[PDB]
RNA sequence: AAAAGACUUCA
RNA sequence: UACCUGGUUGAUCCUGCCAGUAGUCAUAUGCUUGUCUCAAAGUUAAGCCAUGCAUGUGCAAGUAUGAACGUGAAACUGCGAAUGGCUCAUUAAAUCAGUUAUAGUUUGUUUGAUGGACUCGGAUAACCGUAGUAAUUCUAGAGCUAAUACGUGCA
RNA sequence: UACCAUGGUGGUGACGGGUGCGGAGAAUUAGGGUUCGAUUCCGGAGAGGGAGCCUGAGAAACGGCUACCACAUCCAAGGAAG
RNA sequence: CCAAUAGCGUAUAUUUAAGUUGUUGCAGUUAAAAAGCUCGUAGUUGGACCUUGGGCCGGGUCGGCCGGUCCGCCUCACGGCGAGCACCGACCUACUCGACCCAUUCCGGUCCUAUUGUGUUGGCCUUCGGGAUCGGAGUAAUGGGACAGUCGGGGGCAUUCGUAU
RNA sequence: GAACGAAAGUUGGGGGCUCGAAGACGAUCAGAUACCGUCCUAGUCUCAACCAUAAACGAUGCCGACCAGGGAUCGGCGGAUGUUGCUUAUAGGACUCCGCCGGCACCUUAGAGAAAUCAAAGUCGGUUCCGGGGGGAGUAUGGUCGCAAGGCUGAAACUUAA
RNA sequence: GAGAAGUCCAUUGAACCUUAUCAUUUAGAGGAAGCAGAAGUCGUAACAAGGUUUCCGUAGGUGAACCUGCGGAAGGA
RNA sequence: GCCCCUUCGGGGGCUCCCCGAGCACAGUCGACUCAGAACUGGUACGGACAAGGGGAAUCCGACUGUUUAAUUAA
């Protein structure tokens, strides 16, 4: 069992031609910095893993934490996003 | 830019050996040449060096006469002007 | 290739199936977009024809 | 940006021009400052002609006082919305002493500082009429 | 005042800047320096004194444990040091002299002034007026 | 519309 | 309470800095300390070290017991010597903090759970008798002897 | 550790360099920040420098070993010894 | 004479002052300082009006060791020490509310699911919801750029004129 | 990131008159390599190609909102109004003549600015760059660009009570 | 049945010497004159329209302060 | 043809090649060579043989080049 997520988009997964399964995501954050009382935005970004397919660049999907498969491999790509029909 | 710190483009030629004030205008002025060019006919960037003042342009094939080292220039380019310039005010 | 990116015979085609699964994918993600747009076309089509069905009503409902 | 800086601006200059009253365009986030101007009998009334339709909107903001002295003594802007300079409940710093009112919109919407102090809530302020 | 205060991704940059600029003194100091240096000098001279005047004060050159030989100012009236001998320097900074950068303040082997009284802890002597600089001849000697 | 230079230190 | 005042000047105001002044340290110079009373106590060498000493228990953990007189006591086995102490050299790191994950895993001993008085033999230290590189440190040729430490039969 | 894929990261500072333990906290200053991060409490780390191992539930061990090197020591100066 | 007085100053370190790293708390016209100017991004921000969610907010309840700091009480003659009690702590984790601001419903065909009432167990059939394929009816999908006009010493090319030298 | 970016320099080639560094000289004068005079080459200029800087100034970054008027200047625009003046059905080019819109500048305000001044340099909001007492220093060293010149980038030791 | 001294292959995998280079403390081949003290010489530049108005980019070149050519500016007549 | 359902009477159910999209290998013909490992020897593993000794200071000429055919190559 999982593992709390985070939100990120997709950056990457297609160097080049295949990649095996996974994707980048990108993770957004802030914090309000004490002092200055503007907030800094601090990126992260995380290899998440892809046995289900289907995942483009440009997605946001949910990462959740898992089991390691390899490494810096930490997570998975619990769920991803779009509409109807 | 690649493995290059000052620039070069001929400098391996001289090497290590050779020297300075000669070595700032000679990069230049066989460079210059080497750029392709788009050719005056057609506007492919095919225009290369044939001999010294000889340029040829490589998918028409219309060879030009021009400076040694480049295909143009500040003089030719006065000279057809002013000959233009002459033939226009006698027309008149 | 000509970058010379890869080495070697096996090597090679790891890269060009990993790009294989995620082009893919996007292709699989593509066709869910492109499914999605026509789902909410019909959706909408059919909100359009029960707008024009919901005006009919309204001369009905008056004689 | 944000018009807010204007609507302040206006509103003072008009009371040292002793200006009847002053007029711009507005919003709901900038009707809602003028309205808790009124509440707080800052100005007579203010008004949105042409409202539906047409391009824009306008504001006809009347200015209270006129005579002797000016009711807005004074009126600054101190930080806009969106936010940050942004307060606690409770961290509340301010000017006057409780004579003025400091306009902050909270989460709740736009109120008074005491009212959002009440309401348990903070906010962004926007200024501090005196 | 530039942004001031706000969020999507962006305190950072003049944070970095205002350390870069930075007057006063980084990395505590050492191009010389700093804490109790004990010296020990062979070279006494007289060194002139800054644009503001004229006098000339008697020196003595000292060069330190720490590697460095600089000319430092003695206070108090009269002095006399011998072999060596060590002679403590607390560098205190006038703001500027020529090439005196530190002075030696009183300290085991550096005396004080004749007998006295008057004051005794700056301009400095022994038990009511002197006893202590009998005493302090004859440490180095033996 | 001008021949022509200097002028020790601290007060 | 915090707040300032001297120096650019003939004199002025503004920019601006030096310096005094205020508080404070795990510190020094120290002159000088009648007093009760508690407290810091090598960011220098993670340099190098003499001397004593920093871990012990059999009146129900264990069968046995030379020597001392049921009582004490030397070795073996069980529990312990890893806790503790002290120094920040290394040190910007999932190192550490705070939150979670942990069926992805350990926990002896204990607190607690679950299982459960036939017959027995085996050799061994202390004690001994001498010893080798031998002054040695050290341990063995070696007599003798005891095992809920061992090996078993097993509803 | 095999085999297959050639990657993953960084203009939101990755990789790298320097720095006269990290947190709980200390000192300031009206507040803000600055400063400080330590002896103590807590966690981590190392025991002259470095690797490895037995033992034991637990050690990768200051008061155990192995053993290269560094350095003192004992000597009836063979060898021990910290 | 006197400030302080069993302490004092001196130096080092550090901070305030010093709004002199300015977030609170400053300059860039002549004071250090406006980038020669543009084209453009990653990056700060956002005119009006309606509606939906809800990352930024209230209450929370956990943890926030002790020591120290603050209040006050006694205990060693006093005190500081120390004891005992109280009061405050950012922030960060659960939960719920809250929003100002940063196509669908129905009805039937077609496919699946169907404990049941049964000692017991096997096979079988119809209807309704969910899930899947559907068909029909009521009901959505909304400062830049453009055209006419104007100046000019906008740029490039060609023509052409003259005083003077 | 990228583009343009005076002049002067640099480089090939054409032209090369006036001009004109340096240089050649005369006077000055104590010295003149100086001002002042004559002479004089690259340059000035053209086409090709570099550089990346100027007191690149409006000594005023660039975006937007508001907050005083007054004389007319250019463009257009709404004209009003007739007349020159054309032409001549008539109309604008302008002209008597007001208003709007954009720039301009002066003249020129009251709250600001240290004052001088500004009417934007205002009243306070957006945004970037950038500042650091002077001198050392827009310098050292390394990296980057340039053929080179040099430029961008950019300190300390130290010294001074300014 | 246990299995001493022991010898070999493979692995984790010490220390001296082999690199080659970078860093620190240092000294230092030889060399340039940046600031400074007052007690120096040279000229008199800037300072008043400084006796040729200042300053400036740019090259040339001068004992030097500097000069001037070109163009630009008014912090200039 | 197989499962299958049944109250036993009798029924119900179900291609090859090449492409888009989700979650190593086998057969023919089989070679030079770069790396890696293990044991273990030898005194030495480029075992022979061939095959650069290296560093600094100074002078000259900038460099490659040319020259006394038969005593000068600078």
């Amino acid at each position: 069992g999982l593992g709390f997520k985070t939100p990120r988009e997709a950056i990457e997964g297609t160097y080049i031609d295949k990649k095996c399964p996974f994707t980048g995501t990108v993770s957004i954050r802030g914090r309000i910095i004490a002092g200055t009382c503007h907030s800094a935005k601090m990126n992260r970004t995380i290899i998440v893993r892809r046995n289900y397919l289907h995942f483009v660049k440009k997605y946001q999907r949910y990462e959740k934490r898992h089991s390691n498969i390899p490494a810096h491999v930490s997570p998975c790509f619990r769920v991803k996003e779009g509409d109807h029909v | 830019m690649t493995k290059r710190t000052k620039k070069a483009g001929i400098v391996g030629k001289y090497g290590t050996r050779y020297g300075a004030s000669l070595r700032k205008q000679i990069k230049k002025m066989e460079v210059s040449q080497h750029s392709k060019y788009f050719c005056e006919f057609c506007g492919k960037f095919a225009v290369k060096r044939k001999a010294v003042g000889i340029w040829g342009c490589k998918d028409c094939g219309k060879v030009k006469a021009g400076g040694a080292y480049t295909m143009n220039t500040a003089s030719a380019v006065t000279v057809r002007s002013t000959i233009r310039r002459l033939r226009e005010q006698t027309e008149a | 290739v000509k970058g010379n990116m890869f080495k070697n015979k096996r090597v090679l085609m790891e890269s060009i199936h990993k790009s294989k699964a995620e082009k893919a994918r996007e292709k699989t993600l593509s066709d869910q977009f492109e499914a999605k747009r026509a789902k909410s076309k019909a959706s909408r089509e059919r909100k359009i024809a029960r707008r024009e069905e919901r005006l009919a009503p309204g001369p009905e409902r008056s004689c | 940006m944000v018009r807010v800086s204007v609507l302040n601006d206006a509103l003072k200059t008009m009371y040292n021009a002793e200006k009847r009253g002053k007029r711009q365009v507005l919003i709901r986030p900038s009707s809602k400052v003028i309205i808790k101007f009124l509440i707080v009998m800052q100005k007579h009334g203010y008004i949105g002609e042409f409202e539906f339709v047409d391009d824009h909107r306008s504001g006809k903001i009347v200015v209270e006082l006129n005579g002797r002295l000016n009711k807005c003594g004074v009126i600054s802007p101190r930080f806009d919305v969106g936010v940050k300079e942004i307060e606690s409940w409770t961290a509340r710093l301010l000017p006057s002493r409780q004579f003025g009112y400091i306009v902050l919109t909270t989460s709740a919407g736009i109120m008074d500082h005491e009212e959002a102090r009440r309401k348990n809530v903070g906010g962004k302020v926007l200024g501090f009429f005196y | 005042m530039g942004k001031t205060r706000g969020m999507g991704a962006g305190r950072k940059l003049k944070t970095h800047r205002r350390n870069q600029r930075w007057a006063d003194k980084a990395y505590k100091k050492s191009h010389l320096g700093n804490e109790w240096k004990k010296p020990f000098a062979g070279s006494s001279h007289a060194k002139g004194i800054v644009l503001e005047k004229i006098g000339i004060e008697a020196k003595q050159p000292n060069s330190a444990i720490r590697k460095c030989a600089r000319v430092q100012l003695v206070k108090n009236g009269k002095k006399i040091a011998a072999f060596v001998p060590n002679d403590g320097c607390l560098n205190f900074i006038e703001e500027n002299d020529e090439v005196l950068i530190a002075g030696f303040g009183r300290k085991g082997h550096a005396v004080g002034d004749i007998p006295g009284v008057r004051f005794k802890v700056v301009k400095v002597s022994g038990v009511s007026l002197l006893a202590l600089f009998k005493e302090k001849k004859e440490k180095p000697r033996s």
